[PDB]
RNA sequence: ACGGACCAAGGAGUCUAGCAAAUGUGCAAGUGUAUAUGAUUCUUUAAACAUUUUAUACGCAUAAUUAAUGUAAUAUGUCCAUUGUAGAUUUGUGGUGCCCCACUUUGCAUACAAUACCGGUAAGCAA
RNA sequence: CCUAUUAGCUGGUUAUUUUCGAAAGAUCUCUCAGGAUCGCUGGAGUUGAUUAAUAUAAUUUUACCAGGUAGAGAUAAUGAUUAGAGGACAGGGCCUUGACCUAUUCUCAAACUCCCAAUAGGUAAAAAGGGCGAAAUAACUCAAUUUGUAUUUCACUCAUAUUAAAUAAAAUAACUCCAAGUGGGCCAUUUUUGGUAAGCAGAACUGGCGAUGAGGGAUGCUCCUAACGCUUGGAUAAGGUGCCUAAAUAUUCGCUCAUGAGAUCCCAUAAAAGGUGUUGGUUCAUAUGAACUAGCCCUGAAAAUGGAUGGCGCUAAAGCGGA
RNA sequence: AUCCGACUGUUUAAUUAAAACAUAGCAUUGUGAAAAGCCACAACUGGUAUUAACACAAUGUGAUUUCUGCCCAGUGCUUUGAAUGUCAACUUGAUGAAAUUCAAUCAAGCGCAGGUAAACGGCGGGAGUAACUAUGACUCUCUUAAGGUAGCCAAAUGCCUC
RNA sequence: GCAGAUGUCCAAAGACAAGCUCAAAGAGAACAGAAAUCUCUUGUAGACUAAAAGGGGAAAAGCUUGUUUGAUUUCUAUUUUCAGAACAAGUAGAAAACGUGAAAGCGUGGCCUAUCGAUCCUUUAUAUUUGCAAAAUGACGUAAAUUACUUACUACUGUGCAUAUAGAGGUGUCUGAAAAGUUACCACAGGGAUAACUGGCUUGUGGCUGCCAAGCGCUCCUAGCGACGUAGCUUUUUGAU
RNA sequence: GGGUAAUUGGCGCAGUUGGUUAGCGCGCGGGUCUCAUAAUCCCGAGGUCGUGAGUUCGAUCCUCACAUUACCCA
RNA sequence: GACUCGUUCAUACUACAGUGGAUACACCAGAUCCCAUCAGAACUCUGAAGUUAAGCACUGUAAGGCUUGGCUAGUACUGAGGUGGGAGACCGCUCGGGAACACCAGGUGAUGAGUCAG
């Protein structure tokens, strides 16, 4: 899968018109460590009584979705477009 | 395992029949469809847009709604204790407007001017339908000469 | 360890037991999600049948008390 | 295939909490006198009787919807009580025997739909 | 002592008559000896019909629709497959052979098809409707303030007492509520998969057994007749009429003799191959030869306690095929 | 005459008295002390210990005779350390209004570099070839950390096997 | 049961329009021959269309060109499996903004039938929509007024956290627990719903008995045998259930 | 997922020191003399894990491999 | 006598032959301009010297195919009943339904709306 930089499409964001937007892909993110859940989680692992919520191991998949992120050149505005799980996946590149 | 798919156990009810391959003819597309109307739906495997599903084959219903180029449509179904009514949004090619009700329109056009005539002449006339039944006795003429005997075969 | 897996012996017994029922035969229907843009015209035609009718009620209404 | 040598006595779907459906009873936009207090109540009575000398204890119901700040059911032209199809009962004529028909009058309950309005969300416009 | 700990698993669970009456399929489940959920059942209550009507129907008739199974085909396509015939790349030196082409020829297919049944399915057969003519509303549609299209009114008119084809102890109907038990099945005729087969394993449509007794099959959960309040008479079904055992040693035609006869659904075993036993029939040869055919009988035909047309027995049948 | 155990000794009270256990002999390991080795205790304190390497503690094998081969790649145990990668709390700085956020620093352990088999254990295939056949001292070739040595055998250890 | 396939692949192999016609065969042309390039004649698809198999396709759904990003944002009526519950995969439409084409039209991924995932938690996006429990934080901003606790106006107001709505990170035991062995020292509740004997149905395998006649028997089918085929019996083998 | 190191010629290694941006031993081909071997001296070729900079480089996020230690709520 | 737009989608297709030219449909004469190629072959644009040679229309052929009827044949199969026959494998009877190849014969079209010419 080869996917050009750049496209002109619907924006949906404060001008429902077709304008020239940048394509890029999109990252998972750390976790924080002030989330609440994370403090609960912190909280309810101290003390005496070994681990406490499950951790999984029965790994099956070997691919991911490719979600893109559009962003809007008029206004800066940002949108998420998903595509089919793939195993090589190129973000600009030579035509065939 | 089991293979339950959309088109499974269609290679004869969904192929072209002999020397008639192709797609439908122009006057197809200037039939004439009203709400209330019957209508037969015969899936046409030239066109891949709008294909009924396998059970619906060869089936009647009354329209419901009309659009651009579909066509809704109520069919009934039987499931294990009860009939249950669908909704079959087809396309305009698997469309075909039914001939099991012209008879009665037939009958009623017809039976309307002999009504008019028996009051008319102030008559007293029946209009229902005939069952086939017994018949009279009749002298029937033929010469001796033809009439021929026949008796069983032997074997050979 | 093994057993039966699949019969449908006895069960149009039990579907016969209570008849093959049929559906109500309703005189409307729903128009929720059909053809727009002809539904709403047909609104606004009862709307102005509605509104003569109850112009000449109220006119009549009017008039026999004098 | 397992239990049973014989006889008499004993021996197993109950009680409490909390919810619902069904049915009987009382009152009804309300209903239930809580804990207490009162009385010429006091063998029974640990029962029964009473309620503080334009009248704010509390529960359930009388209004919904939204995470939420919150907002909240035709609308003042008429105390009137949205619209249609079928339909119980009533009103006026005729037909065959108070009953059933053909018109006429009214239109419960309910079934199928339409419309208006209230809370949330989209869309359009926005001090 | 906590403690009468817990058990999806064994065992038990106490008066009468009367009325209705099942499931052993299906979806999900750390699910396969369990459970929830739908289906099948009981009770309660309204709305209807009581007008030989309408609603209605495991049924027909009339009109119309969809199909690729039994059969068929091989010269029509695909894939298999035997043999000659007739024609214009190799073969030693204008002929082997197999080629290539053109008409034929013997034989085939769950996963082939030019064609194509019988059974089995689906829609329709008139009044809350149909037909016809005028108007009124619209922000829809159209080149159209009439182009059309829905709706709203008004006028006219469509069989009915025989009921828009037949038949109907068709309203014993329709709907809502609250709940029980069940979720190991098996068997028979017909179709049908694996297996050499099986009282084996797995499916389909009906009817049964389970949950059910009475007459018959000697005997027997499933075969035949037939389903059940207490009686008195009458006349039968399925099967029987020599005795056991109620009723014919009945009548009227043929066949059979067995030094291991035979005696009827399920059902309780028998074959290939032979006979100069006897009874009928069909052909070829100067009233004699030959070939063939099919009825009863006989040979093929060997197991363990003493035994089984149910027993006795039965041959001018009490055996087999008819009336 | 063969097999096992060297011998006297011990054992499953009530189905096994033995080839099983112990034993003398042999070998290996830890420890120079009240801040040590091995072990007990909740703490405070104890056992060996009225002891001191000809000692105390932890294991294998099992009289005498004759012997005790090769392998440190795997898993254990063990030795060296600021040249060295990773690896906590604390501490120290930077920024910020502050909570946070970020960066640095010689702990032990692993890694890096060595020792050790009377530690756990382990210890190969295919072809050709000698004047009748047969065999293969000899040769070629894959290949391991090392390729079963001295001995012994159809053995209480060999399927085929009577 | 039978013969197989799936956990992928594609900025084009997605969209639209135009022009064109494929496999193969025959006969001809310098090197050139069985196979190189070129001309003609026949050609109903014998080619091609990502991948199993089935269906479809000839001024096209195939080949080549030109222009593109409808593989886009929001909502409904519904089909398949089915309890007529969720996912998932489809069909018919409506409100926006676009592409192609002269135009009618066509386009909400791949000519159709497979190619996939709950609660809780985390992560990035959107908003003139909200909260952090007695209050304030853009800002004393603008206009007045004074002898200050003066007055009237304002969509847009600290860090951090929470919350609504939309994608994503995964459960292949795929309606979705965080999980290694041994018992020849053994325990309990049960099961003939289920194995290790006899008995019962079957008789493949084991054992025994037949039919036909190529041939063996110097010569001679049948004294004694009997190839290639073919019909049975038994329950002193072993299987199957 | 975190930290560190390294990837350059036929092999093995230096350059990471921006206004010079590429080097050496084994190699490879020709003379030198080597009782038939030998220290041998001149030369010719041989390239930076991949895409963009307030720039003249080896200076940036990321991405593919390799090694070491350590981490784990869908 | 001809033409344009359609319907049926082979009685309309295929091979080989014979006949025809008022108008009309074609073949045809050219490349400046719109346009198009390696190539004015095709496509596009401008014409009016020549011809029925071909396209096209109408006919023929013991033509192939297609299409309708007869026959194959109450044959092959099959719904219901049977205390029917037979060791079986299989096969009749009662009440019902009913094919396909092959072979023989006849045919080779018909039609809607509008227009031109003598
Ligand atoms: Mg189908
Ligand atoms: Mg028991
Ligand atoms: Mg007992
Ligand atoms: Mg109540
Ligand atoms: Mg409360
Ligand atoms: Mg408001
Ligand atoms: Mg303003
Ligand atoms: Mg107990
Ligand atoms: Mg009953
Ligand atoms: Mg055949
Ligand atoms: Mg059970
Ligand atoms: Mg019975
Ligand atoms: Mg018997
Ligand atoms: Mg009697
Ligand atoms: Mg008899
Ligand atoms: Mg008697
Ligand atoms: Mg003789
Ligand atoms: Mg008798
Ligand atoms: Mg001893
Ligand atoms: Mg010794
Ligand atoms: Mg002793
Ligand atoms: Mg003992
Ligand atoms: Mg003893
Ligand atoms: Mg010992
Ligand atoms: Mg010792
Ligand atoms: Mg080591
Ligand atoms: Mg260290
Ligand atoms: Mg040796
Ligand atoms: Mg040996
Ligand atoms: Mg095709
Ligand atoms: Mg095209
Ligand atoms: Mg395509
Ligand atoms: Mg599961
Ligand atoms: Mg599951
Ligand atoms: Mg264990
Ligand atoms: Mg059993
Ligand atoms: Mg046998
Ligand atoms: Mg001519
Ligand atoms: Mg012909
Ligand atoms: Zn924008």
């Amino acid at each position: 899968v080869n996917v050009p930089k750049t496209r002109k499409t619907y924006c949906s964001n404060k001008c429902k018109k077709h304008t020239m937007h940048k394509v890029s892909q999109y990252k998972k993110g750390k976790e924080r460590l002030s989330s609440l859940g994370r403090r609960r989680y912190d909280m309810k692992q101290k003390g005496f009584g070994g681990q406490t919520k499950p951790v999984f191991k029965k790994k099956a998949k070997t691919t991911k979705k490719i979600v893109l992120k559009l962003e809007c050149t008029k206004c800066k505005k940002k949108r998420f477009q998903t595509m089919k799980r793939c195993k090589t996946f190129e973000m600009g590149a030579d035509k065939k | 395992g089991k293979s339950r798919g959309k088109r499974s156990g269609t290679r004869y009810k969904f192929s072209k029949k002999f020397r008639k391959h192709g797609e439908c003819t122009a006057n197809k597309y200037l039939e004439k469809l009203n709400y209330g109307d019957y209508v037969d739906i015969v899936c046409d495997s030239t066109q891949q847009k709008g294909m009924p599903f396998n059970y619906y084959h060869g089936k009647t219903g009354k329209i419901f709604h009309i659009t651009k180029r579909g066509v809704g449509v109520l069919v009934n179904k039987r499931v294990k204790h009860r009939i249950e009514q669908k909704k079959v949004c087809v396309r305009i090619e698997h469309v075909r407007k039914s001939r099991c009700n012209e008879d009665f329109l037939l009958r009623k056009i017809k039976n309307a001017e002999l009504i008019k005539e028996a009051k008319l002449k102030n008559e007293h006339i029946n209009i229902k339908r005939k069952t086939e039944g017994p018949k009279p006795a009749a002298m029937i003429k033929v010469p001796p000469s033809k009439i021929i005997t026949i008796e069983p075969l032997p074997f050979y | 360890a093994k057993s039966k897996n699949h019969t449908n012996h006895n069960q149009n017994r039990k579907a016969h037991k209570n008849g093959i029922k049929k559906p109500k035969k309703h005189k409307f229907m729903s128009r929720k999600g059909l053809d727009p843009n002809f539904f709403r015209n047909q609104k606004y035609c009862l709307k102005g049948i509605q509104k003569k009718k109850k112009e000449l009620k109220l006119k009549a209404k009017q008039e026999k008390n004098n």
